């Protein structure tokens, strides 16, 4: 069967300060088939009260879904976003890099 | 500015797990306006744009009644697709549709679409001609030579030159403020050194729409495309876009490199440099 891994991308909406409420999106895309776990981590744990949008797929019939929590950037907190899908022969953990 | 509306259907076989998922989603533009999810509680077509939700009971029992019909169709073409292809009972499989319509500037119908997948790869589309099909292979063939001779491709055309431009217009109407508008990139440029003989630069484009977006490197004036890194337009939650491209470049070159954006929030292409 066609399959297709996803390309993780986690970032937030606005420019980061910290203290300041933001998003935090982790958006998921280019994947086949479209059985996926996506979760947003802070310090390792996951983020229960997070929100998805519906599933879609682009021209090439590749699915793509936005994960997205409120959040607040602070100097010690870790996020990141962690993906799971049958391509992928574990979890794939992606940090949040505020500095790119 | 062109717009479309765009249905994406998908279905997904769960032997022993439950009927077929199925789920839709209606686009305008970049923006969704609604969803129906098979799984979901409600069992209704339900608002996903603030400028659908004036629709009345007609509208959302009417998209109710037609999501659920293509929801039973779709079931019934698991079957005759795992049939055809002599595929086994028990995997997972998925069927993909898309159909609907561009109009430009104008509001004038430009093209029409009505395709489908099966299991990530295209099955049967109509062409451009909106009379024809493409199908690859042989168990879309069959079913070419059903929707042929079921004149299936005129109902379809019926559709896509008509009522699809009908709703579009009305969507775009009730929806100006979002859809009729245009956010021009906030761009700039970061260096970052990954050691101490090269170093990152990454070209960022910041709250934009629509979607449609150019970024490229230059290097005195030569395209870098086949050495940059360019990661797929995505979605900032607010309904305005983002986009970036980096290179990775000896340290001290910095100057020998452009970033060129275009979009159609710009007056002119941008071009951004280190000086
Ligand atoms: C959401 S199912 C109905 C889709 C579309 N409005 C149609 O008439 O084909
Ligand atoms: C790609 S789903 C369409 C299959 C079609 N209903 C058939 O019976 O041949
Ligand atoms: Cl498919």
């Amino acid at each position: 069967m066609i399959q297709r891994t996803p390309k993780i991308q986690v970032y937030s909406r606005h420019p980061a300060e910290n203290g300041k409420s933001n998003f935090l999106n982790c958006y998921v895309s280019g994947f086949h088939p479209s059985d996926i776990e996506v979760d947003l981590l802070k310090n390792g744990e996951r983020i229960e009260k997070v929100e998805h949008s519906d599933l879609s797929f682009s021209k090439d019939w590749s699915f793509y879904l936005l994960y997205y929590t409120e959040f607040t950037p602070t100097e010690k907190d870790e996020y990141a976003c962690r993906v799971n899908h049958v391509t992928l022969s574990q979890p794939k953990i992606v940090k949040w890099d505020r500095d790119m | 500015g062109s717009h479309s509306m765009r249905y994406f259907f998908t279905s997904v076989s769960r032997p022993g797990r439950g009927e077929p998922r199925f789920i839709a989603v209606g686009y305008v533009d970049d923006t969704q306006f609604v969803r129906f999810d098979s799984d979901a509680a409600s069992q209704r077509m339900e608002p996903r744009a603030p400028w659908i939700e004036q629709e009345g009971p007609e509208y959302w029992d009417g998209e109710t009644r037609k999501v659920k019909a293509h929801s039973q169709t779709h079931r019934v073409d698991l079957g005759t697709l795992r049939g055809c292809y002599n595929q086994s009972e028990a995997g997972s499989h998925t069927v993909q549709r898309m159909y609907g319509c561009d109009v430009g500037s104008d509001w004038r119908f430009l093209r029409g679409y009505h395709q489908y997948a099966y299991d990530g790869k295209d099955y049967i589309a109509l062409k451009e001609d909106l009379r024809s099909w493409t199908a690859a292979d042989m168990c879309a063939q069959t079913t070419k030579h059903k929707w042929e001779a079921a004149h299936v491709a005129e109902q379809l055309r019926a559709y896509l030159e008509g009522t699809c431009v009908e709703w579009l217009r009305r969507y775009l109407e009730n929806g100006k403020e979002t859809l009729q508008r245009t956010d021009a990139p906030k761009t700039h440029m970061t260096h970052h050194a990954v050691s101490d003989h090269e170093a990152t630069l990454r070209c960022w484009a910041l709250s934009f729409y629509p979607a449609e977006i150019t970024l490229t490197w230059q290097r005195d004036g030569e395209d870098q495309t086949q050495d940059t890194e360019l990661v797929e337009t995505r979605p900032a939650g607010d309904g305005t876009f983002q986009k970036w491209v980096a290179v990775v470049v000896p340290s001290g070159q910095e100057q020998r490199y452009t970033c060129h954006v275009q979009h159609e929030g710009l007056p002119k292409p941008l071009t951004l440099r280190w000086e």
